[PDB]
Protein backbone atom coordinates (compact mmCIF):
# COMPACT_ATOMS: atom_id res chain seq x y z
CA UNK A 1 0.00 0.00 0.00
CA UNK A 2 2.50 2.31 1.38
CA UNK A 3 5.22 2.30 -1.43
CA UNK A 4 7.89 4.03 0.05
CA UNK A 5 10.45 3.45 -2.70
CA UNK A 6 10.22 5.43 -5.89
CA UNK A 7 9.57 4.05 -9.64
CA UNK A 8 7.79 1.31 -8.35
CA UNK A 9 4.60 3.60 -6.81
CA UNK A 10 4.76 5.54 -10.19
CA UNK A 11 4.13 2.00 -12.51
CA UNK A 12 1.64 1.16 -10.16
CA UNK A 13 -0.52 4.41 -9.38
CA UNK A 14 -0.56 4.78 -12.91
CA UNK A 15 -1.67 1.44 -13.85
CA UNK A 16 -4.61 2.28 -11.13
CA UNK A 17 -5.63 5.41 -13.27
CA UNK A 18 -5.61 3.10 -16.73
CA UNK A 19 -8.20 0.62 -15.51
CA UNK A 20 -10.36 2.97 -14.31
CA UNK A 21 -9.70 6.24 -15.31
CA UNK A 22 -13.03 7.75 -14.25
CA UNK A 23 -13.13 6.53 -10.68
CA UNK A 24 -9.27 7.35 -9.67
CA UNK A 25 -8.12 10.18 -7.65
CA UNK A 26 -4.55 11.40 -6.58
CA UNK A 27 -4.25 13.87 -3.45
CA UNK A 28 -1.27 16.02 -2.86
CA UNK A 29 -1.12 17.24 0.71
CA UNK A 30 1.84 19.58 1.88
CA UNK A 31 2.49 20.39 5.31
CA UNK A 32 5.08 22.82 5.33
CA UNK A 33 5.31 23.34 9.16
CA UNK A 34 6.57 19.84 10.17
CA UNK A 35 8.09 20.12 6.46
CA UNK A 36 6.95 17.01 4.73
CA UNK A 37 4.59 16.08 1.51
CA UNK A 38 2.13 13.09 0.59
CA UNK A 39 0.76 11.72 -2.45
CA UNK A 40 -1.86 9.41 -2.23
CA UNK A 41 -3.61 7.64 -5.81
CA UNK A 42 -6.73 5.80 -4.76
CA UNK A 43 -8.65 3.60 -6.93
CA UNK A 44 -12.13 2.96 -5.49
CA UNK A 45 -10.33 -0.65 -5.47
CA UNK A 46 -7.52 -0.28 -4.32
CA UNK A 47 -5.30 2.84 -2.04
CA UNK A 48 -1.11 3.99 -2.75
CA UNK A 49 0.13 6.80 -0.80
CA UNK A 50 4.24 8.21 -0.86
CA UNK A 51 5.35 10.37 2.25
CA UNK A 52 9.22 10.86 2.80
CA UNK A 53 9.52 14.87 1.99
CA UNK A 54 13.33 14.31 0.88
CA UNK A 55 13.28 17.32 -1.14
CA UNK A 56 15.10 15.76 -4.04
CA UNK A 57 11.56 14.39 -4.75
CA UNK A 58 9.55 17.49 -4.72
CA UNK A 59 10.32 18.06 -8.42
CA UNK A 60 9.88 13.80 -9.63
CA UNK A 61 6.40 14.34 -7.43
CA UNK A 62 5.18 17.25 -9.07
CA UNK A 63 5.54 16.20 -13.07
CA UNK A 64 4.11 12.89 -11.95
CA UNK A 65 1.07 15.03 -10.35
CA UNK A 66 1.54 16.98 -13.85
CA UNK A 67 1.65 14.18 -16.14
CA UNK A 68 -1.41 12.82 -14.73
CA UNK A 69 -3.18 15.63 -15.90
CA UNK A 70 -2.42 15.19 -19.15
CA UNK A 71 -4.14 12.13 -19.83
CA UNK A 72 -7.28 13.27 -17.98
CA UNK A 73 -7.87 15.80 -20.66
CA UNK A 74 -6.06 14.49 -23.84
CA UNK B 1 -15.54 27.48 -4.82
CA UNK B 2 -15.44 27.57 -8.53
CA UNK B 3 -13.28 29.94 -9.80
CA UNK B 4 -10.97 30.66 -13.36
CA UNK B 5 -8.45 28.92 -13.99
CA UNK B 6 -6.20 32.32 -12.96
CA UNK B 7 -8.23 33.64 -9.88
CA UNK B 8 -7.27 29.40 -8.72
CA UNK B 9 -3.00 30.09 -9.05
CA UNK B 10 -3.79 33.60 -6.84
CA UNK B 11 -6.02 31.48 -3.94
CA UNK B 12 -3.53 28.49 -4.32
CA UNK B 13 -0.52 30.66 -3.41
CA UNK B 14 -1.92 32.21 -0.31
CA UNK B 15 -3.33 28.31 0.81
CA UNK B 16 0.93 27.85 0.78
CA UNK B 17 1.30 31.47 2.86
CA UNK B 18 -1.67 31.24 5.36
CA UNK B 19 -0.27 27.33 6.65
CA UNK B 20 3.38 28.49 6.20
CA UNK B 21 3.28 28.22 9.89
CA UNK B 22 0.87 25.75 10.61
CA UNK B 23 -1.04 23.70 8.71
CA UNK B 24 -2.04 21.37 5.30
CA UNK B 25 -2.98 22.15 1.99
CA UNK B 26 -4.54 19.44 0.09
CA UNK B 27 -5.02 19.13 -3.51
CA UNK B 28 -7.32 16.44 -5.15
CA UNK B 29 -7.43 16.17 -9.13
CA UNK B 30 -9.70 14.19 -10.58
CA UNK B 31 -11.82 12.84 -13.80
CA UNK B 32 -15.00 14.80 -14.25
CA UNK B 33 -17.54 15.40 -17.53
CA UNK B 34 -20.90 16.05 -15.33
CA UNK B 35 -12.59 16.43 -22.14
CA UNK B 36 -11.89 17.95 -18.47
CA UNK B 37 -10.08 17.65 -15.12
CA UNK B 38 -11.61 18.73 -11.82
CA UNK B 39 -8.71 20.14 -9.54
CA UNK B 40 -9.81 21.51 -5.76
CA UNK B 41 -7.75 22.48 -2.87
CA UNK B 42 -8.78 22.85 1.02
CA UNK B 43 -6.74 23.94 3.63
CA UNK B 44 -9.37 22.99 5.96
CA UNK B 45 -10.96 26.31 6.60
CA UNK B 46 -11.23 27.69 2.91
CA UNK B 47 -12.13 24.97 -0.58
CA UNK B 48 -11.32 26.65 -3.73
CA UNK B 49 -11.65 24.51 -7.38
CA UNK B 50 -11.49 24.78 -11.00
CA UNK B 51 -12.14 22.85 -14.04
CA UNK B 52 -9.11 22.68 -16.40
CA UNK B 53 -10.36 21.63 -20.01
CA UNK B 54 -7.43 20.51 -23.30
CA UNK B 55 -8.23 24.33 -24.22
CA UNK B 56 -6.38 25.80 -21.14
CA UNK B 57 -4.10 22.83 -20.02
CA UNK B 58 -0.57 23.74 -21.22
CA UNK B 59 -1.04 27.23 -20.17
CA UNK B 60 -1.48 25.33 -16.80
CA UNK B 61 1.24 23.19 -16.13
CA UNK B 62 3.49 25.98 -16.76
CA UNK B 63 2.43 28.31 -14.09
CA UNK B 64 1.14 25.18 -11.80
CA UNK B 65 4.13 23.81 -12.21
CA UNK B 66 6.20 26.90 -11.35
CA UNK B 67 3.58 27.69 -7.69
CA UNK B 68 4.34 24.26 -6.63
CA UNK B 69 7.68 23.85 -6.82
CA UNK B 70 8.35 27.11 -5.28
CA UNK B 71 5.73 27.20 -2.40
CA UNK B 72 7.43 23.30 -1.43
CA UNK B 73 10.32 23.62 0.09
CA UNK B 74 11.30 21.08 3.01
CA UNK B 75 13.87 18.09 3.92
CA UNK B 76 17.82 18.31 3.20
Amino acid sequence: AQYQTWEEFSRAAEKLYLADPMKARVVLKYRHSDGSLCIKVTDDLVCLVYRTDQAQDVKKIEKFHSQLMRLMVA
Amino acid sequence: VLLESEQFLTELTRLFQKCRLSGSVFITLKKYDGNKCLLRATDGKKKISTVVSSKEVNKFQMAYSNLLRANMDGLK
